[PDB]
RNA sequence: GGUCUUAAUUGGAAUGAGUACAAUGUAAAUACCUUAACGAG
């Protein structure tokens, strides 16, 4: 622990070791780990150990999958719902860079936007894409590229429309210095020119782009701040329960 | 909590149903209301706990039961005050009813039988009790004395909560409303504070800004304060306050400066102004009132603003040593506390038109 | 003054809770002709005015600070009573805790009287 | 492998041990507060040299410099609030020569003869250092407290001790049960 | 007597409980003796002792005075369900 | 020469250092804080 990424905010002292992701389908600095999202962000949980007994009752779901691993690595677009609370997430970034506590609504929680990463042919004859969520679906809609985002159902898999990466589409930035901005493109260098709704303009690499929806039209529901707040999330978890 | 209350254009002002009664005993010290029937509580100087009830607006207050001292309790527990009651208040259930004094000790009643429910002692020498206030919805009991000290209580568990310290001065007066906190004023300080009580906090204030001000101020074309008589708490972040040269000041928590000030309020008589006797509000309210021995209540309003108060008007109907003043309503009925010889004892000069008892006024919409 | 007037009777506060404090016009002429006065305060609305005009001319010829407050009301609660006090003497007691406030009333009073 | 606990010495002794004149000047103050030591006295000699050195620093220092105003100022208000600088000698020029009198004035110590309470420095002593003096709610055991300004007021016998309330005292109650056992039956 | 205040009462289904923080005043007496405050803090809610569990205890300095952390459950078997068995034994 | 001006005698009238029931503290203990019975010529 300090050797953990700073942007889940454990504190220093308190221990040793920080929790260490399973393998799962998001890498290791990109996650958060449920117990982090449990007990450190939540505030449900005051031990790791009523951490697992809260898991062991099956009262978390990812993605619709109930998830029974105190250190499953749940990440950018995950939908983490707790039933017996009536509570939908969906974890997208702050503007400072973290895990943002974000409720979603009882809809929505139904689908999630998946970056796709490669698109290729895989046996049979048949093709596949392969979302940044580690998510293989085959029989893709041929107008899908790399780069592309595409509408996964989640009670089915399933894509369910798509989005082309193209100059004017609506964007989050998933890393480097930039990550957690939200704006328009402009260019393609690779390097993506960003303008945001402001008139801010900012560079980063092709690989931190996540392409979200239309200008002024984006396909979630953003954090408080239109990402131009992981904090007032917290504000919110906390005081209302 | 703030306020939502605006009726300050409705009143019944000038028509306002002016009357008096006279009383049995003397210098009365204090009068307090219970509202869910209306109840009536005054304590004596003359050693006696008086119950009476208003609650028709169309008659004078009638009686109810009283019980009455004696040297007889002198030793240190006992049941009954052989000294001077000086405050009194009731338990806002109306289950209970109050009282403290020169003797420093806590005799609580039980209203209905009005025999002694139970008896605390102060345990000091200097712990005489000089106000009461509870806390809205509550038997949580804020109470003040002279050792500085500040002392809690929740009635039905009939214990010492909690106690503080702080005032340079004595501690004349405490205000509180619904949410906890409450403020007291240490008179020759020319301070205010207010108070936490969980977290124990205070909060400090300072008036008493010279003349040569006044004066300098208007040259471009008349009193030091010297002690700080009272405070009412109007709303949570907000209250007014009162001080013996006639100035009334409303103090919020916005600054740490009086946010508007008054000069002779009740008017002077080199010279003397009146000092500010009794000063009360009802919550949430855009009015609050005064009384003086000089004898015109002066009711204020707040307006909508509320970074100024005005004149509402005068009730001549009150001569006198004013001690308390209390708004019930259901329309307003405002009982005033009028004895001829001040609580504390630093006498006021010749007191004509004078009388002992309750004060009725009858003002509706 | 006002100002000054607010002083003597903060002052006189303070010495009527540590006792170094004597009410009344005979108490005070005691305490003059004993020698034991820092200085005599004295009610200008005392009636009749007669009964403590003694008291500037002992105060002169024992070359001790005297001065007037207007209000024999607010002197008495000052001295920490109910009742109207016409005159005042705060005694001696160069161990007194309020000996540096003292000293400033009495150089107050001292300048006045020049 | 751990931090530091930091920590400094609070007084200082004087450059030459046997002047007759500085010897007699400390006694009369031992007498006087009703002090302990000569380290007593010491302290403060120390507490004060390094006040005047702050002090002399800033006022070289041009007056409207944001370091000096806003440090001289800290320093003064300081000062003040335990009584130490009179509520109007407040400037530099003036804490330059302020003298240990002017702090061995505000030890509860002395306060608690400053008024009744204890009539002798001596009696003081052992009274604060035997529990019965509140400042406020709190008990005070420490002679040197410093008795700060609107804290004047607070000092008093304690709830606890035959001098506040509260039983007597187990020399007394020993003796109320010696006229009892013996004399009683 | 003693002067019982929970402040920061939340509800936690989770575990099935309400979470607090205790605030005992203790004005004279000397302290507790937690199984009094299984006591009062049983029958201040419906929860008859065994359903209860106050533990944070550090005493204010000077004293009078203890502030801690308090759990309340309904269904005294999640009682046995839940709790760590160091404070079952207590 | 000058200059100022107490006891190898007795009498009776609170407190923790310690010590120690308890509870408190602690993971268990210990000390601290609280506190019965004790503890000054």
């Amino acid at each position: 622990r300090l050797a953990a990424p700073h942007h889940w905010l454990l504190d220093k002292l308190s221990g040793c070791y920080a929790p260490r992701p399973s393998a799962g389908p998001h890498k290791l600095r990109e996650s958060l780990p449920l117990i982090v999202f449990l007990r450190n962000r939540l505030k449900y949980a005051l031990n790791g150990r009523e951490v697992k007994a809260i898991l062991m009752q099956r009262h978390v779901k990812v993605d619709g999958k109930v998830r029974t691993d105190t250190t499953y690595p749940a990440g950018f677009m995950d939908v983490i719902t707790l039933d017996a609370t009536n509570e939908n997430f969906r974890l997208v970034y702050d503007v400072k860079g973290r895990f943002a506590v974000h409720r979603i609504t009882d809809e929505e929680a139904s689908y999630k936007l998946g970056k796709v990463k490669k698109v290729q042919l895989g046996k049979k004859g048949v093709p596949y894409v392969v979302t940044h969520d580690g998510r293989t679906i085959r029989y893709p809609d041929p107008n899908i590229k790399v780069n592309d985002t595409v509408k996964i159902d989640l009670a089915s898999g399933k894509i369910t429309d798509f989005i082309k990466f193209d100059a004017g589409k609506l964007v989050y930035v998933t890393g480097g210095r930039n990550l957690g901005r939200i704006g328009t493109i402009v260019h393609k260098e690779d390097l993506v020119h960003i303008k945001d709704s402001l008139d801010n303009t900012f560079v980063t690499r092709l690989n931190n782009v996540f392409v979200i929806g239309e200008q002024g039209k984006p396909y979630i529901s953003l954090p408080k701040g239109k990402g131009i707040s992981i904090a007032e999330e917290r504000d919110r978890r906390r005081a209302q329960q | 909590g703030r306020v939502f209350r605006y009726f300050g254009d409705k009143l019944l002002i000038s028509e306002a149903k002016q009357s008096f009664t006279r009383v049995g005993e003397n210098n009365l010290t204090c009068i307090s209301c219970f509202q869910p029937r209306l109840f009536a509580y005054t304590v004596s100087k003359d050693l006696q706990l008086t119950k009476y009830d208003i609650t028709d607006f169309s008659k004078r207050p009638k009686k109810l039961k009283y019980a009455k001292g004696g040297a007889k309790y002198i030793p240190n527990t006992t049941e009954g005050h052989y000294d001077e009651i000086l405050t009194v208040a009731a338990s806002p259930d109306g289950k209970y009813v109050v009282t403290g004094g020169r003797d420093r000790k806590l005799i609580v009643w039980s209203t209905e039988s009005l025999s002694p429910v139970k008896v605390i002692p102060t345990k000091d020498r200097r712990g005489e009790v000089l106000s009461l206030a509870f806390r809205k919805n509550s038997d949580q009991l804020y109470a003040s004395c002279a050792d500085f000290k500040i002392r809690t209580y929740s009635i039905n568990q009939f214990s010492q909560l909690e106690i503080l310290y702080g005032h340079h001065d004595i501690v004349e007066d405490i205000s509180a409303l619904a949410m906890e906190r409450c403020v007291t004023v240490g008179a020759r300080d020319r301070t205010a504070m207010l108070w936490k009580i969980p977290d124990e906090t205070r909060l400090t204030f300072r008036g008493g800004d010279e003349p040569q001000k006044l004066l300098r101020r208007w040259m471009k074309e008349f009193f030091c304060e010297g002690s700080i008589d009272v405070v009412s708490m109007v709303d949570d972040f907000h209250f007014i306050t009162g001080s013996d040269n006639g100035n009334i000041c409303l103090w919020s928590l916005a600054k740490k400066k009086p946010i508007f000030t008054e000069r002779i309020a009740h008017g002077i008589l080199l010279l003397q102004p009146f000092w500010i006797t009794s000063l009360y509000a009802i919550p949430y309210s855009n009015v609050f009132i005064s009384g003086s021995w000089s004898g015109s209540l002066k009711v204020w309003k707040i307006s909508d603003n509320l970074r100024s108060f005005e004149l509402l008007g005068e009730l001549s109907g009150a001569k006198g040593v004013v001690t308390k003043i209390q708004v019930v309503e259901s329309k307003f009925r405002i009982l005033a506390s009028i004895a001829k010889e001040h609580r504390l004892g630093r006498w006021i000069a010749n007191v004509s038109g004078a009388r002992n008892g309750i004060y009725s006024a009858v003002i509706d919409q | 003054d006002a100002a000054l007037t607010q002083q003597i009777l903060d002052v006189v506060q303070q010495a009527a809770n540590l006792r170094q404090l004597k009410k009344g016009a005979n108490e005070a002429t005691k305490t003059l002709n004993r020698g034991i006065s820092e200085f005599i305060i004295m009610a200008a609305d005392c009636e009749p005015i007669e009964i403590l005009l003694h008291l500037p001319l002992l105060c002169e010829d024992k070359n001790v600070p005297y001065v007037f407050v207007p209000s024999r009301v607010a002197l008495g609660r000052a001295c920490g009573v109910s009742r109207p006090v016409i005159a005042a003497s705060i005694t001696t007691n160069d161990a007194s805790a309020i000996k540096t406030q003292i000293y400033a009333v009495k150089d107050k009073i001292e300048t006045l009287l020049i | 492998p751990r931090a530091p606990r930091t920590y400094s010495k609070t007084y200082s002794t004087p450059k030459r041990p046997y002047e007759s004149s500085r010897l007699d000047a400390e006694l009369k103050l031992a007498g006087e507060f009703g002090l302990k030591n000569k380290k007593e006295i010491y302290r403060i000699s120390f507490q004060l040299s390094k006040i005047r050195r702050a002090a002399r620093d800033l006022l070289t220092r041009d007056e409207k410099d944001p370091k000096r105003l806003f440090e001289g100022n800290a320093l003064i208000r300081r000062l003040v609030r335990v009584g130490v600088l009179s509520e109007d000698k407040k400037k530099l020029d003036y804490v330059l020569a302020l003298k240990v009198e002017d702090f061995l004035e505000r030890r509860l110590q002395t306060q608690v003869y400053k008024l009744g309470l204890a009539k002798s420095v001596h009696h003081a002593r052992v009274l604060i250092t035997q529990r019965h003096i509140a400042v406020g709610k709190q008990i005070v055991n420490i002679p040197s407290f410093m008795v700060r300004l609107d804290s004047e007021k607070h000092i008093d016998f304690a709830p606890t001790s035959p001098f506040g309330g509260a039983r007597p005292g187990r020399v007394a109650r020993r003796n109320a049960a010696r006229k009892a056992e013996a004399s009683g039956e | 007597a003693v002067t019982i205040r929970t402040r920061k009462v939340i509800s936690n289904p989770l575990l099935a409980r309400k979470q607090f923080v205790v605030d005992v005043l203790h004005p004279n007496r000397a302290n507790v003796s937690k199984d009094e405050l299984r006591e009062k803090l049983a029958e201040v809610y419906k929860a008859e002792k065994d359903a209860v569990s106050v533990f944070g205890f550090r005493t204010q300095f000077g004293g009078g005075k203890s502030v801690g952390f308090g759990l309340v459950y309904n269904s005294v078997a999640e009682a046995k369900k839940f709790e760590p068995t160091y404070r079952l034994v207590r």
